């Protein structure tokens, strides 16, 4: 994420790495919405246009991640996706609509001080925070600056950032893409005079808010797209983890826990 | 697309 | 038990940027 601060030990035990096994690399961030279930950004895994397309087989999932580099020995978790699940109405062709996906950790992940779920919004929670200027914080390992590459490449540790939902009207006019009442835009604006943005490979990463009600941590989004990274004039775009809360639901009780 | 950039990675 | 950072909330602790998060809501002045 552009213009951020580096996270802390435990500040996000739900962050999960989207680690293709080979090219032994990284392509996303996902979150722990269970003991054994994971969700993410659509495109993270199904993208024809760039012959993007995967399978449980291809990739491997990691947890307990402070450093993006090393092999966090006795803190990190690593499981294999038992099955993936895309949103049968996904749009790789249109505007990354329902940009959402989930992955039944093939086996069950036991929690600890670095791995602890996020909770799915309830229309109230979904209703109390989801709104103008009400900051929300994005996490991640992505690209420190607009598309390029220890240096302005990528961080050693997990970058944390916080941002203000934007005005739907304005959301819809920093772009030219048909945007859906399923997607929301985060990010400080121009004069607002501050910076912060999620960037390359930040995707499928969370937009969890703090519910002042039960002070519980709740994931309002799934990082989807944007036009660059921190450019005076537009904001990223995220997924209403809720509109689609229907689904997330529907398929977890059809194939898992 | 992705935040990245139509055209792939850089 | 979810939403409950077992090294912060789970024990009288708050991460150096969340307070920032709070203020947005009651529009911190």
């Amino acid at each position: 994420i552009v213009e951020g601060s580096d996270a802390e030990i435990g500040m996000s035990p739900w962050q999960v790495m989207l680690f293709r096994k080979s090219p032994q690399e990284l392509l996303c961030g996902a979150s722990l919405i269970s003991d054994r279930w994971v969700l993410t950004a659509a495109h993270c895994l199904l993208y024809p246009p760039w012959d993007k397309n995967f399978t449980e087989n291809d990739l491997l999932v990691r947890i307990g991640k402070h450093s993006r580099t090393r092999y966090e020995r006795n803190i990190e978790k690593i499981s294999m996706l038992e099955k993936i699940y895309i949103h049968p109405r996904y749009n790789w062709r249109e505007n990354l609509d329902r940009d959402i996906a989930l992955m039944k950790l093939k086996k069950p992940v036991a929690f600890s001080d670095y791995i602890h779920p996020v909770c799915l919004p309830d229309r109230e929670t979904a209703a109390s925070l989801l709104q103008a200027g009400y900051k929300g914080r994005v996490t991640g390992w992505g690209n420190l600056k607009e598309t390029w590459t220890v240096g302005k490449g990528q961080p050693s540790v997990l970058q944390v950032v916080n941002l203000p939902i934007v005005e739907r009207p304005v959301c819809k006019d920093s772009t030219r893409i048909r945007i859906t009442d399923n997607m929301f835009c985060a990010g400080y604006k121009p004069d607002e005079g501050k910076r912060g943005d999620a960037c390359e490979g930040d995707s499928g990463g969370p937009f969890v808010m703090k519910s002042p009600f039960n002070n519980r941590w709740y994931q309002m989004g799934i990082v989807s797209w944007g036009e660059g990274c921190d450019r005076d004039g537009k904001y990223g775009f995220y997924t209403h983890v809720f509109r689609l809360k229907k689904w997330i639901q529907k398929v977890i009780d059809q194939f898992g826990e | 697309l992705d935040p990245r950039p139509k055209y792939e990675p850089f | 038990d979810c939403g409950l950072r077992p090294l912060f909330e789970k024990k009288s602790l708050e991460d150096k940027t969340e307070r920032e998060l709070l203020e947005s809501y009651i529009d911190g002045r």
